[PDB]
């Protein structure tokens, strides 16, 4: 594991070339058989993949849910424009913190989209009555 | 395409395909020979399954006319 | 030696020879024997020119066989090819099928043989039974589906 | 089950797995080993298997052989055992592209720990040395060179820890007999000849400069990937064995070799900019890399969608442009000097499946590729370019004939002659037969019309013509009249009683209005040939009459080439017309404007394939019925053989004098008008008859004698020789 650790990453390592790097340290020479290096060599970078996997996609999570915490802060409907947003929140670090221009606008974008929903929803019902009505006719 | 033996005398692809359908999904049925008859599914797994399923079973015609059908994979 | 062997394009379909004389059997044997492939999806205006430069592109071709409204006695949309050699019509299955022809994906498939009679649609209108009941809307094959 | 698990379990390694490779290596290791009491020669066989027929997994088994090997030293030495067995069998039956494999599958196996690396060398050496055995094809000394040079890039840099003191005596020798063979195949191989930009080179010389980088660099690359070089916890301590005495097997009467071959080379990696570059053309990294292409291609070319995902999902250990890889190497194949390793549809259709897969990045490459090769036309060979066209026609028309065409103005002021212009004409005319006339006017610029094709109608002579001073129009007339009226042979003989004068005449009569009366469809033609077949055979019963009928079937359909093109093959096969005909007919005056268009040679190659089959087909039947009345057959097969072979070597023989004529006639007047040789005209028919040599080399093999010295002797010229002589390098 220290022998990997000397190197740069290189999750997708061939076993030789693993073998090249680290072939005269002692943790390496320590394990007895080659097949045993192999195995804590191809564990390793099985659970580093699958830690790396599962760390960036809960900073992605904490990116996007750190722009909308910060969009939150400004009084957005489905009127406002990016155009107009963007200068007021562009100092953040969790503006700076998404890396590309096309996606804070699509998460802007997503941001942004009783009496009065009671007359819909009465319209809705009379339609739908009308409709089984003509079918019965 | 599968193949189907012992249909009814009074038999048609049309009334086959109401059968073939409880594998899944058919596509095309036919009836020659006076006896033996074929079928296109869509999938191989509602073909292979009716194959099956769908095999020596009870074929119901709509002129009262009930026999036993074999179904192969073709 | 080994699955490398592996030619998924030219196996049987599911498609059975429908007013076929024999088993199923009988229908199988002619299918992995045969020169002669079935080519659906085509437009009712695809000519038999347009065929003839496309599937010589795999080897020589013998006949082709238009299918027709059995009453109409117009192009119907399907066709049959027949080759000299079944390793061209192998070839035909492998690198043809499911490309375009005359602007439309089409589909090949083997075929025990032609016979006077296949070329006629069968769908209860005249033209193929697959035309009876498609529910989308095609411009080279007449619109709608028959039932519409 | 057991039996079909082994081979499962074998290959799985090879495929992409779900948890790293020298796991499953580590693991299958002991599987394979634990079952080695009871299965040990299916894995014996399993083994041989893979080694012989999936090259691009090389190291993924060798090191399997190892991890073995490093368990049961009796099993690695039975394992190599049938390995030589197997090699031999391979050699003695001429499948010298499959031993290669072998022989580089031994020598990786030594990085494996599982061969004596002084043992490789010894075997080396021998290889070598069959540049000195004596009277023996180069192709025979060149295979054996390039079975060594080519394993290096595996062995050279342990195999050069030792015996360097004869691992220099046999590049000593390699370089001697590098420098001394002769080159004259190259002209008919390369596909380009300009090598202003990048040079096609003759593959021994690509690979020696190649080895050269590497030993120069201390035989380090760093592209082939190795999951069982590592010795250091396992491989170490095994036992390696020693490959026996190779005594090459003896030149013999029967031994066919690999033809020599020229690397095609179109990309470099200023072509791909902000991409990780592109390993150089004298890296072994890029002869590796195209070499597995190569391999996963010949692997998978029966399945499009499993080989366009085995090409993309290549394992490179260090990042390369791999969609570039991939076009290049799919060109290399489709442009293979006359023709590739597989049918060329097939390219067209692999390189489809490759844009499905990678929509966001293979197409812009194939459209740069596209432009690079339209720019380099000027000296690309005329069977290339044949191919070009084919290609890119059948290509547009699955992705509705879009193209940029004003990319290409530049044609548009050229001679029509010109290469570029000639292309695009094609390429239209190609776009043509996949649809239609006004199809094609709509989809380039008002610029291009120019290059358009000419609408397809028929040319009727005594037609709507009003024009009867002509012989046999009224003849004509009553033959229009009769057909449309279900006319019976012997009634049309009537009709051609008739005709005033073999008859010219009457054939001309005859067939300017059969033809015209089915001038609907391709359909209607052939049953008409087949109706009044018998009036044919009659009034073209001689050669003369043969001839003539293709000349007035050609002045009827002149502007319809696909109809012509299906005419003539339909009358050799209901033998209307035969392949001499036909012969004639392509080098006759009255083509000499339409000389250098693709369906002229389309037709003549159409009609030696026939000849071919035929022979084939008739010598295989004679086999049949001599595996077995059953006499009275056998003398008739044997007469049929004769005869049909007699007929095919005449095909040769005359479109070799057709063309030796035209050319010398061309050469003379040259040679005293003072005037260019090297014509467009020139180029079309030198290259044609180069391509007469490619595209049948085997058949005309045969006529080595007659060839030799009594056609193409030195009295010719030496342009038109060169040509015959390129031929014989093939096989030299
Ligand atoms: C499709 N196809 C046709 N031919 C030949 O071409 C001619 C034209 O007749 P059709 O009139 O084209 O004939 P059928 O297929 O006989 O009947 P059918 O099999 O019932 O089946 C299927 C097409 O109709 C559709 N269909 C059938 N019945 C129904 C139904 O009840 N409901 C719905 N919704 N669809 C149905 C279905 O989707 C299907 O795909 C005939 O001479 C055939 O031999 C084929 N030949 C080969 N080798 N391979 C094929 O795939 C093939």
């Amino acid at each position: 594991k220290k022998m990997m650790e000397e190197a740069k990453f290189n999750p997708r390592a061939t076993f030789s070339e693993f073998a090249a790097k680290h072939a005269k340290d002692s943790r390496f020479k320590a394990i007895e058989k080659m097949k045993d290096r192999e195995a804590l060599f191809n564990e390793f970078v099985a659970a580093a993949r699958k830690k790396e996997k599962e760390d960036s996609k809960t900073r992605g999570e904490k990116i996007k849910s750190d722009f909308f915490e910060l969009l939150s802060n400004h009084h957005l409907d489905s009127q406002s424009r990016w155009s107009k947003v963007k200068d007021k929140v562009e100092s953040d670090p969790r503006y700076k913190a998404v890396d590309s221009s096309s996606m804070r606008e699509d998460l802007f974008k997503q941001y942004i989209e009783e009496k009065e929903l009671e007359r819909q929803a009465r319209i809705e019902a009379s339609l739908r009555e009308r409709e089984r009505e003509v079918q019965k006719a | 395409r599968v193949v189907v033996s012992g249909l009814p005398p009074s038999g048609s692809w049309q009334d086959l395909k109401d059968h073939m359908r409880e594998a899944g999904d058919v596509c095309y049925a036919d009836v020659y020979r006076d006896g033996t008859g074929v079928v296109e599914f869509v999938r191989k797994e509602d073909m292979t399954y009716a194959v099956r399923k769908l095999d020596n079973t009870k074929f119901r015609s709509h002129e009262g006319e009930t026999a036993y059908i074999r179904v192969k994979v073709d | 030696l080994k699955a490398l062997r592996s030619d998924s394009y030219v196996e049987l379909s599911q498609y059975r020879d429908q007013h076929f004389r024999g088993d199923n059997e009988e229908q199988e044997k002619l299918l992995k024997k045969s020169c002669t492939l079935y080519v659906g999806n085509l437009s009712f205006y695809t000519t038999e020119e347009q065929i003839y430069e496309l599937f010589s592109k795999s080897g020589d071709i013998k006949k082709i066989i238009m299918g027709l409204d059995k009453m109409k006695k117009t192009a119907c949309g399907f066709c049959f090819v027949e080759y000299y050699s079944r390793a061209d019509a192998e070839n035909a299955m492998r690198y043809i099928n499911g490309t375009r022809l005359d602007d439309r994906i089409i589909r090949t498939d083997w075929d025990a043989g032609f016979k006077e009679g296949r070329q006629y649609g069968r769908g209860r209108s005249g033209g193929q039974v697959r035309d009876e009941y498609r529910q989308d809307y095609d411009a080279g094959r007449g619109g709608y589906g028959k039932l519409a | 089950e057991t039996e079909d698990h082994l081979e499962s379990l074998i290959c799985k390694v090879g495929e992409k797995s779900a948890c790293s490779l020298e796991s499953n290596l580590e693991g299958l290791a002991g599987v394979l080993e634990a079952d080695l009491p009871n299965y040990k020669s299916k894995i014996l066989r399993l083994l041989c298997t893979v080694a012989r027929l999936l090259p691009e997994k090389l190291t993924i088994y060798t090191t399997l052989v190892g991890l073995l090997n490093a368990r049961n030293y009796n099993f690695g030495g039975e394992f190599v055992e049938a390995m030589i067995r197997q090699l031999k069998e391979s050699l003695k039956a001429n499948n010298y592209n499959e031993a290669v494999y072998l022989v580089r599958f031994l020598s990786d196996l030594v990085n494996c720990h599982v061969i004596a690396a002084p043992s490789m060398v010894a075997m080396f050496e021998n290889f070598v040395s069959v540049t000195q055995e004596e009277d023996v094809p180069q192709v025979r000394r060149d295979w054996y060179v390039y079975a060594f040079l080519s394993s290096l890039p595996w062995v050279g840099k342990e195999l050069y820890e030792k015996k360097d003191a004869e691992m220099d005596r046999i590049f000593a020798n390699t370089e001697s007999y590098l420098k001394r063979r002769q080159k004259t195949h190259v002209p008919m191989l390369q596909v380009w000849t300009a090598d202003k930009p990048h040079p096609q080179e003759e593959y021994l010389d690509c690979l020696w400069a190649q080895i050269q980088k590497l030993k120069k660099d201390r035989w380090q690359e760093r592209h082939i990937l190795r999951p069982y070089l590592a010795f250091d916890s396992i491989l170490c301590e095994a036992l390696q064995h020693n490959l026996p005495p190779f005594t090459p097997p003896p030149h013999t009467e029967d031994s066919v070799y690999p033809m020599p071959r020229v690397i095609f080379r179109m990309f470099d990696y200023t072509d791909d900019p902000e991409g990780p570059v592109m390993p150089g053309s004298h890296s072994v990294e890029r002869f590796v890399i195209e070499e597995n292409l190569h391999c996963i291609i010949k692997s998978h070319w029966k399945e499009r969608k499993t080989c366009a995902a085995q090409l993309v999902s290549y394992p490179g250990k260090n990042k390369i442009p791999l969609n570039y890889h991939i076009v290049e190497v799919i060109f290399a194949e489709l442009f293979q000097l006359p023709a590739p390793p597989h049918i060329d549809v097939m390219y067209t259709t692999l390189l489809i499946e490759l844009c499905k897969l990678q929509p966001g990045s293979l197409p812009q490459v194939l459209a740069q590729a596209t432009e690079m090769l339209y720019m380099r036309l000027d000296t690309m060979n005329t069977t290339c370019v044949d191919r070009f066209i084919n290609w890119f026609s059948h290509h547009l028309s699955n992705f509705q004939f879009r193209w940029s065409w004003e990319d290409w103005s530049d044609c548009l002021s050229q001679d029509p002659e010109s290469p570029k212009p000639k292309f695009v004409r094609e390429v239209l005319e190609k776009c043509m037969r996949l649809s239609y006339h006004q199809r094609i006017l709509d989809i380039v610029p008002p610029t291009f019309s120019a290059l358009c094709p000419a609408n397809p109608t028929c040319i009727y002579k005594y037609g709507d013509e009003s024009s009867n001073s002509l012989p046999g129009h009224s003849v004509a007339l009553c033959l229009a009249v009769a057909f449309k009226s279900k006319a019976t042979n012997d009634e049309i003989f009537s009709i051609l009683k008739d005709v005033p004068n073999f008859n010219p005449l009457k054939i001309e009569v005859f067939v300017q209005t059969l033809l015209h009366l089915a001038a609907k469809s391709f359909s209607h033609s052939f049953s008409a040939l087949a109706k009044f077949h018998e009036v044919f055979k009659t009034l073209a019963e001689s050669d003369e009459g043969k001839l003539h009928v293709l000349r007035v079937m050609f002045e009827v359909w002149r502007n319809h080439p696909q109809m012509i093109a299906v005419l003539v093959d339909k009358m050799i096969r209901t033998q209307i017309v035969d392949c001499a005909a036909v012969a004639n007919w392509i080098f006759s005056s009255e083509l000499s404007r339409d000389f250098t268009r693709l369906f002229v040679w389309e037709i003549l190659h159409s009609t030696i394939r026939k000849m071919n089959k035929h022979v084939l087909k008739i010598q295989k039947e004679l086999e049949e019925a001599k595996e077995k009345v059953l006499e009275e057959q056998i003398e008739r097969l044997q007469e049929k053989v004769e005869s049909a072979q007699s007929e095919q070597k005449n095909l040769f023989l005359v479109i070799f004098q057709r063309f030796i004529m035209i050319l010398t006639e061309h050469l003379v007047r040259c040679e005293t008008d003072g005037t260019s040789v090297l014509t467009p005209w020139y180029k079309n028919c030198i290259e044609r008859l180069q391509q007469i040599f490619l595209q049948h080399h085997q058949i005309i093999q045969q006529y080595m004698v007659t060839l030799e010295n009594l056609l193409f002797t030195a009295e010719l010229d030496p342009h038109i020789l060169a040509v015959f002589q390129q031929f014989c390098a093939l096989q030299a």
